[PDB]
RNA sequence: AGGGGAUCGAAGAUGAUCAGAUACCGUCGUAGUCUUAACCAUAAACUAUGCCGACUAGGGAUCGGGUGGUGUUUUUUUAAUGACCCACUCGGCACCUUACGAGAAAUCAAAGUCUUUGGGUUCUGGGGGGAGUAUGGUCGCAAGGCUGAAACUUAAAGGAAUUG
């Protein structure tokens, strides 16, 4: 029996889409699919901004952030527990955690 | 065996019977 | 495309008599429907219906009164010998006691008990109970 | 809908598609292709009288274990070789 | 750790219900009550029960704890639940109406003082 | 259900619903018996004399058991201006 | 039927606009559209409070007829009407059910709350669904107060109100309480109001 | 000695209800099996099947028997009971009750001429209990119950003199066969024939008539 | 699979069962007489029962 | 066949891993991967769900069109236009809930209106193997496509869900 009403993920009224590549696996998953997390962070991280904002000139200055957008595969999403196997009822939830 | 290497097998088995056949034209 | 007219009609009546509804619209109003509604009205399986003039094909509103189990149509309008009428009412009617398989003879669209009595036959139209 | 056509003028399409499908029906094909008159070791006939060749002690299938006692027979009317089973206890000793 | 069992807590919900006047906040006296209105087959259970009934009392007489009801509390809560002010219905300056609610009355048969909001 | 000598057989005659005329089955345990009392010389509801409407499990699961009441109340005059035949 | 005293009298109608029961939910529902007179701009709805009262009297009329007024279960789980169905229970026979309904009531006899009413009245069908479901297994008519987005399922006569708080639920409970008393009972001469304060059917906390 | 705990049950031990169809008229959920015990004794019982089933526990296995019983007379009243439990004896007992707590009213009738005592059914009816769908057809006199020996004996207590049957589905699962041969005859009271077209005024429900003698203490 | 087994022992069990002669006895009636004889037996006099009536039990339970 | 030939990379090599390791991992790389002009006609080419039609139930989003709106926000003065809001109506990609109904069930707004069995119409399937085999035919430069048996064989094969 069908174990997902979305089959894979969100195509519907198409039948094909471009493929993305995993950043870990280097797999080929259809872009419609793919677990997809946005990775923003900080150049200096939390612990170093003290010795950073000390030793740096400029009046305080505007901390930059590294912007990256991670696409995963179900394979590598599940193992690295980005996503995790839930119950038959629980799986249905599309709401962010 | 998997039915895709079973499919493979029946093609080698046919390419090989085209051979033994026309061994006498 | 539309292929029977009587069909969508008698289906709307059938469907709506299930959902509890007491009225129903019909498209489009064709003579054949009407006589079929005339058969049904007299034996008390609907109420009064009302034609509607849209200079086009027509609409009907029919009042429902419970006591309608099914109003079927039989397609294609088979040729029915006058003896073979028994073998239809046997098939698609619930008991010998009541029920009606309205035909369509050259004497006119009518129920089978009527044709039973006039001694005429023809092409089965549908059926009501 | 109901897949099939319901037209009053379509008996042709109906009578032939049923013919064009009786062929998936096993024991109908065997009758129309006369397998019985062809590849069957008898003729189609209920019985055939052959000559007894060698005798066979055929082992039984799983999960049983015994010696089934049979005969290889040369049916007179075809010359077809056919192995046949002898029933009851010791009857193998009645045939030679 | 120490989690008292139902056979205990069952017995505390019962003595408190059946004997709220005669229970008290002290552990010692209840222990003696228990050897009167109850037949407890072992001293410990006798003590353990009375301990729990007495625990409830130190939070009964400080709030109407969840699943227990006896007389003098039920009669206590029936009174308190009859407060009636000089009312708020009233109106201290006519009926404040938005609109169409006004038209609701105009088309109904009714007087009533109004306002437009 | 009559018979030979005009005699009445068949255990009972089942109730018919007042919003669909469709029989109330023996085990139609979602069906309802609505008893509405009358009013004599100003107020003073009469015990013993009711306006009893019957409803079936179907109509009440569908949700028309209200619209059907208000309609069937104005029918024998018990309401005014509520049910509007025309929509 | 019901003469002319049972019409409006805007002292009753004063209670309604005062309890705010006229204000109707935004999310309507198809089985509740007649009760909607109009919808105020800035996203609001306005109940046709006449019908509310009209059904109300119809409501009371059903509460009578049934003999033993005790086993006419008035129920609520919402706190806002709990104190109200207690005061109603007090006046009329009316066995009350406040708090949790505890499944197994109307069906399943062994239980410690096996009521066998012949009529049921409910505050909010959403939150009281379990009463309404369970009723439907035992042929028990159901009265209930209904805003606009409330499940008409498995209910019969519905009184249209607000059940969003404030005074809506008590009033309609207080009013029900009044006319169940005018009819038969011990009120008579309905021309005068009631010796009983309204603000008694309400909430607590305090 | 019986002691009733439901309103329905009090009225019947009283004598305030004399017949069964009084309950069927008012759709009264019979809960105490004593009611039909008394509203119709002489009611005959037949056990039809006692088949075993199984289960695995948090260790090994689990096994128990399953009783299927029909109860009825032959004057329109029948019920079906299935209950599986630890023993064969307790199974039979527990189910008979279950069958009786659900006895049904049968609308018999005529196939053609109404010439004295109904013999067959009102109309065609047809039940379904997954896959297996049983459908009963009226039958001329002297015909008989044409059905499976199982359904025969079930219509035998139902009280049918002649009927034809058309079993579809996996009739071998005996359970779901009967249930739909049940679902069939019980349906008979739901087919709006024109005889019943004529309206009655709706009775009053003995729960409000004897409403005094109805409630508890 | 394998097809020349050991014919050496066909007729084994029959040729080694102790022969027994049939104990003679007066013939049973034939025709109606038997079927009559059957009729009065199975349900006229009634012999051994268990609530269920048992046709061919030997030494019974006792 | 011509171009192209970064890249990644069937073959192949080479490093490790292993008991073996033709493999997974790592390195080098042929073909291919791009295009032109030819062919090829196959994918789980999937929604594993034919098409036109009629009907049976609610709910909020969202795309395209239109309509209504002394709604909003925009200038230098609050008008045109622009976006935005509300309601709405057709035609969309769906979702949500229900369940009258349907199903072996998982489940479906169709997979509903089917033993109360007929709106029109195309196609396929009739136990598992043998086997998409043999053979004839035909298309293809080829690989292959399309059509497509039988003898013999066997009592399960198989779905859904339940507990372990
Ligand atoms: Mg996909
Ligand atoms: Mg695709
Ligand atoms: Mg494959
Ligand atoms: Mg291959
Ligand atoms: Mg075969
Ligand atoms: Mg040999
Ligand atoms: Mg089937
Ligand atoms: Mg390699
Ligand atoms: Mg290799
Ligand atoms: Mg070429
Ligand atoms: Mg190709
Ligand atoms: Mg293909
Ligand atoms: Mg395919
Ligand atoms: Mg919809
Ligand atoms: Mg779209
Ligand atoms: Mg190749
Ligand atoms: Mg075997
Ligand atoms: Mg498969
Ligand atoms: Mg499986
Ligand atoms: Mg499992
Ligand atoms: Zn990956």
């Amino acid at each position: 029996p069908k174990k997902r009403a979305s089959n894979g993920r969100n195509k519907k009224g198409r039948g094909h889409v471009k493929p993305v590549r995993c950043v870990n696996c280097s797999k080929s998953i259809p872009k419609d699919k793919a677990i997809k997390r946005m990775a923003i962070r900080n150049i200096v991280e939390a612990a170093a901004v003290r010795d950073l904002s000390e030793a740096s000139v400029y009046p305080e200055y505007a901390l930059p952030k590294t912007y990256n957008k991670l696409h995963y595969c179900v394979s590598c999403a599940i193992h690295a527990r980005i996503v995790r196997v839930r119950s038959r009822e629980d799986r249905k939830n599309r709401a962010p955690p | 065996m998997r039915a895709k290497w079973r499919k493979k097998r029946t093609r080698r088995l046919k390419r090989k019977r085209r051979k033994v056949r026309a061994r006498s034209k | 495309t539309r292929s029977s007219v009587l069909a969508d009609a008698l289906n709307a009546i059938n469907n709506a008599e299930k959902t509890g509804k007491r009225q129903v619209l019909i498209r489009p109003s064709s003579k054949v429907i009407i006589k079929f509604l005339q058969v049904m009205q007299k034996h008390g399986y609907i109420g009064e219906f009302e034609y509607i003039d849209d200079h086009r094909s027509g609409k009907i509103v029919v009042q429902l009164n419970g006591r309608l189990n099914k109003c079927g149509v039989i397609s294609p309008r088979f040729n029915v010998k006058i003896g073979d009428i028994e073998k239809w009412t046997a098939n698609l009617l619930p008991a010998r006691q009541f029920g009606y398989v309205i035909l369509t003879t050259s004497a006119g669209i009518m129920d089978h008990e009527e044709a039973r009595r006039k001694h005429v036959s023809g092409k089965i139209l549908g059926f009501v109970y | 809908g109901k897949g099939k056509p319901r037209g009053l003028n379509s008996a042709r399409k109906l009578r032939v598609h049923r013919r064009n499908n009786r062929w998936a029906e096993n024991n109908y094909k065997k009758r129309l292709l006369g397998t019985a008159f062809k590849s069957s070791p008898f003729g189609g006939s209920s019985h055939a009288k052959g000559i007894v060749l060698e005798k066979l002690g055929i082992e039984s299938k799983q999960p049983n274990s015994a010696i089934r006692k049979c005969v290889r027979v040369q049916l007179i009317k075809n010359g077809k070789k056919v192995t046949a089973f002898v029933p009851n206890d010791g009857c193998l000793n009645f045939v030679d | 750790g120490r989690v008292r069992t139902k056979t205990v807590k069952r017995a505390s919900k019962a003595l408190i219900e059946r004997y709220y006047p005669k229970l008290t906040l002290d552990f010692q006296t209840n222990k003696r009550l228990c050897d009167e209105i109850a037949t407890i087959q072992s001293k410990r259970l006798r003590n353990k029960i009375a301990g729990y009934t007495t625990h409830l009392m130190k939070r009964i007489q400080k709030g109407p704890v969840r699943g227990i009801s006896f007389k003098l509390q039920e009669e206590e809560r029936e009174r308190k639940d009859q407060y009636v002010p000089e009312v708020s219905a009233r109106s201290n300056g006519v009926l404040n109406v938005d609109n169409q609610t006004s038209d609701l009355v105009k088309s109904l048969g009714l007087k009533l003082p109004l306002s437009v909001i | 259900m009559e018979n030979d000598k005009g005699q009445l057989v068949e255990l009972y005659v089942p109730r018919k619903c007042s919003a669909t005329n469709r029989i109330i089955k023996a085990d139609d345990h979602a069906s309802v018996q609505i008893n509405v009392a009358k009013v004599d010389e100003e107020g003073r509801a009469i015990p013993g004399e009711y306006v009893t409407y019957a409803l079936s499990g179907y109509v009440r699961s569908r949700g028309e058991s209200d619209d059907s009441l208000n309609r069937l109340a104005q029918n024998d005059g018990l309401l005014k201006n509520v049910w509007s035949y025309s929509r | 039927s019901l003469p002319a005293t049972f019409d409006l009298t805007p002292e009753d109608a004063q209670l309604l606009l005062a309890a705010n029961t006229h204000l109707g939910a935004r999310n309507v529902q198809v089985h509740q559209e007649p009760y909607v007179f109009n919808a105020r701009p800035d996203g609001v709805h306005v109940i046709n409070v006449g019908k509310t009262w009209e059904k109300l009297v119809l409501a009371a009329r059903i509460i009578a007829a049934i003999p033993n007024p005790e086993d006419v279960v008035a129920i609520s789980s919402r706190t806002f009407g709990q104190r109200a169905v207690l005061k109603f229970a007090a006046h009329t026979g009316a066995t009350p059910i406040a708090g949790r309904f505890t499944p197994g009531s109307f069906t399943n006899y062994i239980t410690r709350s096996f009521k066998e009413p012949r009529l049921v009245i409910v505050t909010d069908p959403r939150s009281d669904a379990q009463a309404i479901k369970e009723a439907s297994y035992v042929n028990i008519p159901v009265i209930a107060l209904t805003d606009l987005d409330s499940p008409s399922e498995f209910v019969d006569v519905a009184i249209p109100c607000n059940n969003r708080g404030k005074h809506s639920i008590g009033l309609i409970w207080y009013l029900l309480a009044r006319e169940v008393l005018r009819l038969r009972g011990a009120l008579v001469d309905r021309t005068q109001p009631w010796s009983i304060m309204p603000d008694l059917y309400f909430y607590r906390d305090p | 000695g019986w002691v009733p705990v439901t309103k329905l049950g009090r009225l019947v031990k009283a004598g305030k209800i004399t017949t069964i169809e009084e309950i069927f008229l008012h759709s009264l959920p019979v809960k105490e099996f004593q009611i039909i015990d008394t509203l119709l004794p002489g009611l005959q019982d037949e056990v039809m099947n006692i088949k075993p089933v199984q289960k695995q526990t948090r260790a090994g296995q689990r096994t128990r028997f399953k009783a299927v019983v029909v109860v009825g007379d032959s004057n329109g009243h029948v019920g079906l009971g299935i209950k599986t439990a630890k023993e064969v004896a307790g199974a039979i007992r527990a189910g008979i009750i279950i069958a009786k707590l659900s006895v049904i009213p049968i609308r018999r009738g005529y196939w053609g001429t109404n010439l004295g005592q109904p013999h067959s059914l009102a109309t065609k009816t047809t039940g379904k209990c997954g896959s297996v769908t049983v459908r009963l057809i009226p039958a001329p006199r002297g015909s008989g119950i044409v059905a499976s020996p199982a359904v025969k004996k079930l219509l035998q207590l139902a009280g049918v003199e002649d009927v034809y049957t058309q079993s579809n589905g996996k009739t071998r699962t005996l359970e779901n066969t009967l249930k739909a041969a049940f679902v069939a005859i019980g349906n008979t009271y739901g087919f709006l024939t024109p005889n019943l077209w004529a309206e009655q005024p709706l009775p009053v429900s003995p729960l409000d008539i004897y409403s005094d003698e109805a409630s508890a203490q | 699979a394998k097809v020349h087994g050991s014919l050496a022992r066909a007729g084994k069990v029959k040729s080694q069962t102790p022969k027994v002669e049939k104990t003679e006895k007066p013939k049973k009636p034939k025709g109606r007489a038997y079927k009559r004889l059957l009729y009065t037996r199975r349900f006229v006099n009634v012999t051994l029962v268990n609530g269920k009536r048992r046709m061919n039990p030997g030494p019974s339970v006792q």
